[PDB]
């Protein structure tokens, strides 16, 4: 189960095949399945108590001592000091959603911690792991289909804010700015507006300046029309 | 014949019955092998074929002198015939021409 | 042995030689092909490799898992080497080309045992390997219509073969669709550089697409690039290899001036050298342009004043695949920016993929490039979509060379050990041992996919055995309903020099192995 | 999750370790195997040196520290102890069949049909061996005992002088020949004295008509020759007579002192008279025999010894008539010694051989003894010649036992192999490829053979195949089963005729204990080896 | 890990190279060692001590090696040693060139098993040749006796006196020549004892008609010189001692202990008349004895000398005819040891040394050895100890042998002209191992200085007439001369033994393939 080979061929002489053989550890077939479930079901037992508005904070401590408290599962997952493989794939899986959509990179981890846990059990009983992927590809293409079914449409007007506003809610819901959270919203989806090509077109994010100054009060955040810079 | 792999002081991978290139990959130390390497050398830089030969020949003559010196023949007798009977046999072989 | 005070060879220096030496070979080659033994088939699995930084690296190919492994045994790297040729000459086969030559030292590692003598070992090998190759050649299947659909269609089933193993299988018609779309377009040479392929992070596999065109990243845009339109409905390209922006006129250029009235004319002269090639090019009529060499805040805001597109520092291969799309022609000197030499294409945008910005330029009728667009949540899922992705257009690229295909899943080489056993009946008996242990060997592949798949492999063979040898040519192993019914039916196909190649690495490597019989290792130099 | 402190090995990986211990320690012998086998020499680490051929005490002296090769040398003796004979044939027997059967395992055949298939093989190996490829020995005679002598002591250092020392065993054999109840004549091996003393050549070596004793006599004033020997074999010392613990000597009247210490000496003085005065001219005893006896017996003009072997006490008294007396008391309670517990022989002398002397009792009466005196050129060549002698003398007693032969050189294994190849087709369906792996692994014997022959394998082995083939599909070619290898011309020949013969038992239970071992370690599929 | 770290194994073609060329390295070592011109070594005892002779057996016990064939052919050196005592160097010669002759055929494709076997032939055509040209031996003889014992040790340092140590060891042999009940024996071992004083010359020494001891009276009362003396030999103490049970006392009146010291004395007295009661002068005994013992020994005029070791009494008993009791009380008058001439004891340098050397037909002796050193007297012992040795073997076996290379000269021939009629593939191994046995009078030759190849082509070509069996060389001339006119001769035995002894060394190594080593004794 490590080691790799230690045979030192059957007449006597020596056998080395690979480079350092003996300080090479290697896992075969479904205990590294195992241990990859195990990984991943831990990480995602760490991220699920952060999910939803009731949801608690991770509070990041880095090398050099600085301390981030955050709530957002791809912030706590890049700054999360892991070694094993599968936690980087947890990790870069959240990256990913992040930087696809900006939310909801804690469900991806949690419900990727689910899959891998329900498939532990499926394995347990004698099913080949591409027989359990190839089930699963056919249920999210199912998911996906009902999820386009059962979608509902907004109007994205300028002269009625109303369910953008709300939208920006549900997603400030679960953070700490949920004590100025309707201000918040409002500011977000007015600067969203303000710039952004109408014609269904991208949204260009370089052209929304994020500035935070000591100081203050939260609720003084405020959203400026024109630039603000540290000068004089 | 057959090929043999041979891992000179680089790590790197000779495989070959070419007697010239498996005695240049390998680290001779004993001298009077070294001398005999160079004729095997000399013999590919004028030729280019039959370094084995010069080997296989080298190693025989050497045994059969051993021998003749355990006889009771000395050095000097045994160079003298040797080179007598090169002399004849470098004679012999343009008439073996076929 | 004895001291000897004056040794021979340099101390420390290990010989091994005789039958013991070929078996620990032959051993060897089965510690190899084991590394690799479950990657192959539609049920094979991926491996996993970290490297002394702490990088993994997880791929289904067997070749870049062979390279991974630091072999260092003399006869084990045979097998890496064998595995590189066949991934250099075909591009798919090198998990087969492994579990082949491996399964035939197995075989006839007994024999060796008995003291056989390696030639007539070798011979066999050899005779065997002619009357495979010339028999693959006969049987197989091609069609002489020159019809543009019924290629199209060999094409397409033969990259969703070659894709039907890795973990993009779930999507392998249209992924079989894209390669050969990307593949009809290139010209003549089938150059592998003339098709990009790009990662963007996040995204699913469906997302990922083929630009009719070519598209590459942004480039360290400067200041006042945000006020150029992003988007253009008939742009003409200017592709150039020009630094514009201000500079030293010369490496050793020196200027020697006396007079105020020349200091202010020089540098009047800097800036009008530079406006002068900043209006010609605008004067030219692109709208966009692109340069392999960095572009200056200067030239940005000059190109957006005039409403026009600038993008510095463009990778070489970017800029040559958009000249061979658009069809332009690189300028290193933009006083004569004719018409000829402009770049032209329906739409150019600027769109954000994944959260990056990727300039588009698609509408080229004419193209002769491709770009693929890959999607995924991590950076090795990219990785090994790109592997599968250039398995999948070199195998379509040899069957543009030649339309000759073979049913897969194991069918060809039941077919070829059945006529090698009957080959060797006829023969007087030292050579028909070593013969009909190839034609066994040969039997490898199927049963290794009927071990992958889970199945009762010694069932499966006694059955494709039993058919093959009472009629049927393309008979294989059927994974879905776990049976065996005929591959070629069912569109398993592959190109036919596959197993060709596949065969003839695979005996040399044999044979090569069998030959050696002594090994000698010098002491390392410089152990440092 | 597991935690427990220590490596575990399971699945192939485990398997494929067993099989390359096994396969390891098959190769170590592998090389002295038939009369073209070369001989070992093993050293000790402190210049101790052993040359020697027998498989059974090459793996008994090597270290080993697999489990799997260890059940493997404990295989080898117990072959040894059970047979005599064959204890590198089991061992390579069982190699190949372990490594067969891994085979057979790795094409995802369970082992349990594997487990089936081999010991239905094995029974089937037996019962064609019973009733097809034995030789009664009635319709031979003694040379039938010469030929299996010879077989037998062929690869061994002893081989080219079988000529003479089959001659000398089988004489040693029929020497110590006695019969129990139920009328079983019995040949109890091991009652044969091996002596060795280097010294003049092989061909010198002499077998005793009595008995040898690797002692001298207690002092230089003895006779070192008696003609009429009247052995007196005893099992105490002979010393000066002490109190037990539970007996003290208190003196109150000093008078008594002298008495005292002059009775603590007669007393053994006494029984000195005792027993010489019946007779006896020889006196073996058990222990020791101080200065004072010593001279009592130098007197008479008797041959004493002393510190003799407890073993070969019992043997020359068995052999010569006499009775074992730990003590001179009678039924009346009293010191006697009467002339019936004395022993006869018709010479006892101590030879001189080569700058060394031993007691020879020559001609035993009442019973026939014998033992043998090799003479060899150094220690270790003495050495291996005792264990080829032993071999040899197993052999015999086997095959006088069980009167029943089969041929040699590999005649019954190819037999075997094609037997059971053409009966696997009868029998299931997944066990048929295990009864067609073991006829495979029973073939490796004259493939070793042929291979320390220096000659071609494959060849040699297929027209033993062919010829074995003939013999059981024609029926009127049935004397083409005794076809075995003849090594020195590296050809088949018949083996019956040609004097190359085996007790049956060795083949029968090599077979049943390679069997045996190869299912033991078939069964094992997870190791856990928990750290010291 | 299935063997142990530690264990190391070889095979193959290296294994059995390795083993001829450990032999011929040892066979090398004592090659110049042979011969009438031999020249010694010196070799440097471990604990201290020089050993300095030409002795193949001396020399080769000496030696520390680590090959396993270095220490067969070690031991191969003691049996001869201790079989015959003679032909040391000439077996470990031979031993090297069979097994270089067999490396020559082991280097092409033959099997080990046919050069055994064409071995065990010439083996047994060796031994038939030998005793074919074998001459009977008168021993009543005393001139040939003499002269066979002098072609024995001409080639020792012994040389230079070669008639006084022929007629040394020829008597100490015969008068050590011993037969009772029907059974003979020499026994060289244990009687006929060698005792070295050194200083003085060496042509005094000489064999005495009794044995001598390095013992003195036990008190100087006692005579140091008797004409005739009676000698009892004792083996118990002659003092009060313990006895084995325990025996302990309990005194309660004034003179118990008084009595009890009185009976020590009188236990003692009654031993001393037990022993007086025979009349002796002489007492030796093994063991101490007591002060009073001595004074009731001198009240009846007798010597007593005590401490005496086993072996040297044992010696005593066979040259005067006396025999050894352990309880006085039982002394009879045929123990008494009367036969002895003369009993003398005499200071020796600044040692006492006691001498019984009148003895009528006495069956032990003791040789004197007086020299220059320590090591000089060493070297000259074991040349005695040959001489003795060949003394024995010649007188058991009355056959005799042409020496100086005539024998292997022809045994080679012989074998050589039987060889043309096998027309089979051991004839060369055959012929190859016959002629192995020219490397006698080739090593004869060179020690001597001649030409090696001439001279042996020479003695080659004289030995295939139809007489010239006897033909040898002259070791200290090299020149071929007839060996009836120049005397060299040796024992039947010697040579058999030499050449059985080599050529089963050869089969020996011959039969090994294969080396394991690192092995605990695991015991
Ligand atoms: N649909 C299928 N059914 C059965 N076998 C298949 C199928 N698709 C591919 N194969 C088999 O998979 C093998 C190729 O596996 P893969 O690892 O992708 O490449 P390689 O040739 O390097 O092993 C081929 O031998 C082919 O016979
Ligand atoms: N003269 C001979 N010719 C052919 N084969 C022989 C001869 N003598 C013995 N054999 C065979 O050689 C095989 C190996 O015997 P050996 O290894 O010496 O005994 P063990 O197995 O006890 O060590 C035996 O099975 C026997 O049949
Ligand atoms: N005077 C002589 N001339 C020639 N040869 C002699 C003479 N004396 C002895 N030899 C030979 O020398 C050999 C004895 O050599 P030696 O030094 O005694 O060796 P080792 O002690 O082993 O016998 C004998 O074989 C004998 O034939
Ligand atoms: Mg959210
Ligand atoms: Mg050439
Ligand atoms: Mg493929
Ligand atoms: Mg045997
Ligand atoms: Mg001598």
């Amino acid at each position: 189960a490590s080691m790799g080979t230690l045979a030192f061929d059957e007449y006597g002489r020596p056998f080395l095949i690979i480079k350092d053989q003996d300080r090479k550890s290697r896992l075969m077939g479904l205990e590294a399945l195992k241990s990859h479930i195990m990984a991943a079901k831990a990480v995602a037992n760490t991220m699920r108590t952060s999910l939803g508005p009731n949801g608690l904070d991770k509070m990041m401590v880095d090398k050099d001592g600085d301390v981030t408290v955050t709530n957002d599962g791809a912030t706590i997952l890049s700054m999360m000091d892991v070694d094993h493989q599968i936690a980087k794939l947890m990790v870069e899986l959240s990256k990913s959603q992040d930087d696809e959509i900006g939310d909801g990179t804690t469900g991806v981890v949690v419900l990727a911690g689910a899959l891998l846990e329900e498939a532990e059990q499926l394995l347990d009983r004698g099913i080949h792991p591409i027989r359990i992927a190839d089930g699963y590809e056919q249920a999210a293409r199912v998911a996906i289909e009902h999820l386009d079914k059962i979608s509902d449409s907004v109007l994205v007007d300028i002269k009625d804010t109303e369910p953008l506003i709300q939208t920006a809610k549900t997603t400030l819901g679960s953070k700490v700015v949920n004590s100025c959270h309707r201000q918040m919203a409002e500011i977000a989806v007015n600067a969203v507006l303000t710039v952004a090509d109408m014609e269904r077109r991208d949204v260009d994010f370089e052209l929304i300046k994020v500035e935070g100054k000591v100081g203050g009060r939260l609720e003084d955040t405020k959203l400026i029309k024109g630039v603000i810079v540290d000068k004089d | 014949g057959m090929n043999k792999m041979v891992i000179n002081h680089l790590e790197k991978l000779f495989v070959t019955n070419d007697a010239a290139t498996i005695l240049r990959e390998l680290e001779v130390q004993h001298p009077a092998a070294k001398m005999i390497v160079m004729a095997s050398h000399m013999q590919e830089q004028e030729v280019g074929d039959g370094t084995n030969f010069v080997l296989v020949f080298a190693g025989a003559l050497l045994e059969l002198a051993e021998e003749l010196l355990r006889i009771g023949l000395s050095v000097s007798e045994v160079i003298e015939g040797y080179e007598i009977a090169c002399r004849k046999a470098h004679e012999i072989l343009p008439n073996l021409v076929c | 042995m004895m001291p000897t005070p004056v040794i021979l060879l340099k101390e420390g220096t290990d010989s091994s030689q005789g039958i013991p030496q070929l078996v620990s070979n032959i051993s060897a080659c089965q510690v190899i092909a084991e590394a690799v033994r479950t990657t192959l088939g539609p049920r094979g699995m991926d491996k996993l490799i970290v490297d002394g930084r702490g990088k993994a690296t997880i791929s289904n190919d067997g070749a870049t898992i062979l390279k991974l492994l630091d072999v260092v045994h003399p006869a084990a790297k045979t097998l890496v080497d064998i595995a590189k040729s066949q991934d250099a000459e075909v591009g798919d086969g090198t998990t087969s080309v492994t579990l082949l030559a491996a399964e035939f030292l197995k075989q006839v590692k007994p024999y060796v045992e008995e003291g056989l003598h390696p030639q007539i070992i070798i011979r066999a090998f050899r005779t065997a390997t002619q009357l495979a190759v010339n028999k693959i050649k006969e049987i197989a299947v091609t069609v002489k219509k020159a019809d543009k659909v019924e290629q199209r269609k060999l094409l397409e089933k033969c990259a969703m073969t070659a894709l039907s193993s890795k973990l993009i299988s779930q999507q392998k018609a249209f992924f079989a669709k894209m390669v050969v779309d990307a593949v009809m377009m290139l010209d003549d040479l089938l150059q592998l550089k003339m098709i990009g392929i790009k990662k963007v992070q996040g995204g699913a596999l469906e997302d990922s697409q083929l630009v009719a065109g070519v598209a590459f990243k942004k480039t360290f845009s400067y200041a006042g690039f945000e006020m150029q339109p992003k988007k253009y409905h008939n742009p003409k390209i200017a592709l150039l290899n020009v630094e514009l922006e201000l500079k030293a006129e010369k490496d050793n250029a020196e200027i020697r001036v006396h007079t105020v009235e020349d200091y202010q004319a020089i540098v009047d002269a800097e800036w009008n050298i530079l406006y002068d090639k900043l209006e010609k090019i605008h004067h030219s009529g692109a709208k966009v342009v692109l340069s392999k060499l960095p572009i200056g805040d200067v030239a940005t805001q000059y190109f957006a004043d005039r409403d026009m597109f600038c993008a510095g520092r463009v990778p070489e291969e970017d800029l040559k695949r958009t000249m061979m799309a658009c069809g332009g022609s690189i300028q290193t000197s933009v006083n004569a920016l004719s018409a000829d030499v402009l770049g032209r294409c329906q739409v150019f945008e600027e769109t954000q993929i994944g959260g990056e910005r990727y300039n588009f330029f698609t509408g080229c009728p004419k193209a002769k490039t491709c770009t693929f667009i890959l999607r995924g949540g991590a950076e090795q899922f990219m990785e090994e979509t790109e592997r599968s992705l250039h398995d999948a257009i070199m195998i379509v690229r040899r069957a543009i060379k030649n339309d000759s295909v073979v049913a897969g899943g194991g069918a060809i080489e039941m077919e070829l050990s059945k006529y090698l056993r009957d080959y060797s009946r006829t023969i007087p008996g030292k050579q028909q041992l070593l013969i009909g242990a190839y034609a066994k060997a040969l039997e490898i592949i199927p049963r290794q996919l009927c071990d992958n798949a889970g199945f009762d492999a010694t069932n499966i063979l006694n059955k494709l055995r039993a058919r093959h040898a009472q009629g049927g040519t393309w008979y294989g192993v059927d994974i879905n309903n776990e049976d065996i019914a005929d591959n070629f039916e069912a569109f398993v196909w592959e190109p036919a020099m596959v197993r060709i190649n596949a065969l003839t690495a695979a005996s040399e490597a044999a044979c090569l192995i069998v030959s050696v019989d002594e090994t000698i290792k010098n002491p390392r130099s410089t152990v440092d | 999750p597991l935690s427990v402190f220590g490596d575990r090995s399971t699945g192939e990986t485990i398997r494929s370790q067993n099989v390359m211990a096994a396969a390891s320690i098959a190769n170590i012998v592998k090389s002295s195997l038939g009369p073209v086998g070369l001989d070992k020499m093993l050293v000790d680490d402190i210049g101790d040196v052993t040359i020697t051929n027998d498989g059974a005490t090459i793996l008994k002296l090597l270290e080993v520290e697999h489990p799997a090769a260890k059940v493997l040398c404990e295989l080898a003796d117990l072959q040894d102890k059970e047979v005599g004979d064959g204890t590198t044939s089991v061992v390579i027997i069982a190699a190949e069949l372990l490594k067969n059967a891994d085979e057979l395992v790795k094409q995802k055949i369970h082992p349990t049909s594997v487990i089936s298939g081999y010991r239905l093989a094995c029974k089937e190996a037996v019962r064609y061996i019973n009733e097809n490829l034995i030789v009664n020995t009635d319709e031979l005679g003694r040379d039938c005992l010469i030929n299996a002598a010879k077989t037998s002591m062929s690869s061994k250092i002893i081989g080219i002088n079988g000529d003479f020392f089959a001659n000398m065993v089988v004489d040693a054999v029929l020497a110590i020949k006695y019969t129990d109840i139920r009328g079983q004549p019995r040949y109890p091996v091991n009652s044969v004295n091996i002596l060795k003393a280097h010294g003049r050549s092989q061909m010198e070596s002499m077998l005793i008509s009595g008995y040898a004793l690797n002692c001298v006599v207690g002092s230089q004033g003895m006779p070192k020759r008696i003609v009429n020997a009247k052995i007196a074999c005893l099992d105490f010392s002979l010393q000066k007579t002490k109190m037990k613990l539970g007996v003290q000597v208190v003196i109150t009247d000093p008078e008594k002192l002298d008495q005292i210490r002059q009775r603590e000496s007669d007393i053994t003085k006494e029984r000195i008279q005792k027993i010489l005065a019946t007779g006896a001219n020889v006196i073996l005893t058990t222990g020791g025999i101080d200065d004072m006896c010593l001279k009592y017996f130098v007197e008479a003009g008797a041959m004493a010894v002393r510190r003799v072997l407890k073993r070969d006490l019992k043997r020359i008294a068995k052999a010569s008539g006499a009775t074992i007396l730990s003590t001179l008391a009678n039924l009346e309670g009293e010191e006697t010694f009467e002339a019936a517990m004395l022993g006869q022989a018709e010479e006892v002398v101590q030879e001189r051989i080569c700058d060394d002397e031993l007691i020879l009792i020559k001609n035993t009466k009442a019973r026939t003894s014998a033992s043998i005196i090799l003479r060899g050129a150094n220690d270790f060549m003495c050495d291996e010649m005792e264990r080829s002698l032993h071999d040899a003398l197993c052999v015999v007693k086997r095959v006088l036992e069980s009167k029943s032969v089969v041929p040699g050189g590999g005649a019954v294994e190819a037999a075997l192999s094609i037997y059971l190849e053409n009966y696997a087709t009868s029998m299931g369906s997944r066990e048929q490829l295990a009864i067609a792996e073991f006829a495979r692994s029973l073939l490796v014997i004259p493939n070793t053979l042929a291979v320390n022959a220096a000659q071609d394998s494959t060849d040699l082995v297929a027209k033993l195949r062919a010829f074995h083939n003939e013999a059981q599909v024609n029926p009127e070619r049935k004397n083409l089963k005794w076809i075995g290898l003849d090594l020195s011309n590296g050809k088949p020949r018949d083996n019956k005729q040609a004097g190359v013969f085996e007790p049956t038992i060795v083949k029968v239970k090599s077979l049943k204990f390679a069997t045996e071992a190869a299912i033991t370690i078939l069964r094992i599929d997870d190791l856990i080896k928990l750290h010291p | 890990l299935v063997l142990s770290q530690n264990t190391k194994r070889e095979s193959g073609r290296k294994v059995q190279s390795g083993n001829i060329n450990a032999a011929k390295t040892i066979a090398d070592i004592i090659r110049t060692c042979l011969g009438p011109k031999s020249m010694m070594k010196m070799l440097l005892d471990p604990m201290g001590g020089i050993v300095m002779t030409n002795d193949g057996n001396a020399i080769l016990r000496e030696i520390q090696v680590q090959h396993p064939a270095a220490k067969s052919m070690i031991e191969i050196s003691r049996t001869q040693d201790e079989e015959v005592g003679d032909g040391t160097t000439s077996v470990i010669i031979l031993a090297g060139e069979m097994l270089s002759v067999a490396e020559h055929f082991l280097e092409q494709q033959m099997h080990p098993t046919v050069v055994i076997s064409a071995y065990r032939k010439a083996l047994d055509d060796m031994i038939s040749t030998l005793k074919k040209i074998s001459i009977p031996v008168d021993i009543s003889d005393s001139d040939m006796m003499l002269n066979i014992i002098n072609s024995s040790i001409t080639t020792k340092a012994i040389s230079r006196w070669s008639s006084l140590a022929c007629n040394i060891a020829l008597d100490a042999v015969k008068m050590v020549q011993f037969e009772e009940n029907g059974r003979k024996e020499i026994d060289i071992k244990k009687y006929a004892r060698v005792e070295k004083i050194p200083g003085g010359i060496i042509e005094d020494s000489c064999v005495l008609r009794g044995v001598m001891i390095n013992k003195d009276v036990t008190h100087p009362r006692m005579r140091r010189y008797i004409k005739n003396p009676r000698i009892v030999l004792l083996d118990s103490s002659l003092e009060y001692k313990k006895g084995e049970s325990q025996t302990d006392i309990e005194i309660t009146r004034e003179e118990d202990f008084t009595r009890i010291l009185q009976m020590e004395e009188e236990y003692i007295q009654q031993l001393c008349e037990d022993i007086i009661q025979l009349k002796p002068d002489v007492v030796i005994t093994e063991k101490g004895i007591s002060d009073l013992a001595q004074h009731y020994l001198m009240r009846a005029n007798i010597t007593a000398i005590r401490r005496v070791r086993k072996t040297d009494n044992n010696r005593i008993a066979r040259a005067c005819g006396a025999r050894i009791v352990s309880r006085p009380e039982e002394l009879r008058e045929d123990d008494v040891g009367t036969g002895a001439g003369l009993l003398e004891i005499k200071k020796i340098g600044d040692e006492y040394f006691t001498f019984i050397t009148d003895c009528k037909d006495p069956k032990a002796c003791t040789i004197l050895l007086r020299g220059a050193s320590k090591e000089i007297l060493s070297e000259v012992e074991r040349n005695l100890q040959d001489a003795m040795q060949v003394c024995r073997n010649v007188l058991l076996d009355p056959q005799l042998v042409p020496g100086g290379g005539a024998s292997e000269m022809a045994v080679a021939h012989a074998l050589t002209e039987k060889s043309k009629a096998m027309t089979g593939v051991e004839q060369w191994p055959y012929r190859a191992v016959a002629q192995a046995l020219e490397v006698i009078p080739r090593t004869l030759i060179q020690n001597c200085g001649a030409s090696t190849i001439r001279l042996l082509t020479s003695l080659r070509a004289k030995h295939t007439q139809e007489n010239c069996e006897t033909w040898g060389v002259n070791g200290e001339t090299g020149t071929l001369v007839d060996m009836k006119e120049l005397g060299i001769w040796e024992p039947l035995a010697v040579k058999l033994q030499t050449y059985k002894t080599a050529v089963e060394t050869a089969v020996l190594l011959l039969r090994i393939d294969d080396i394991v080593s690192g092995h605990k004794k695991k015991g």
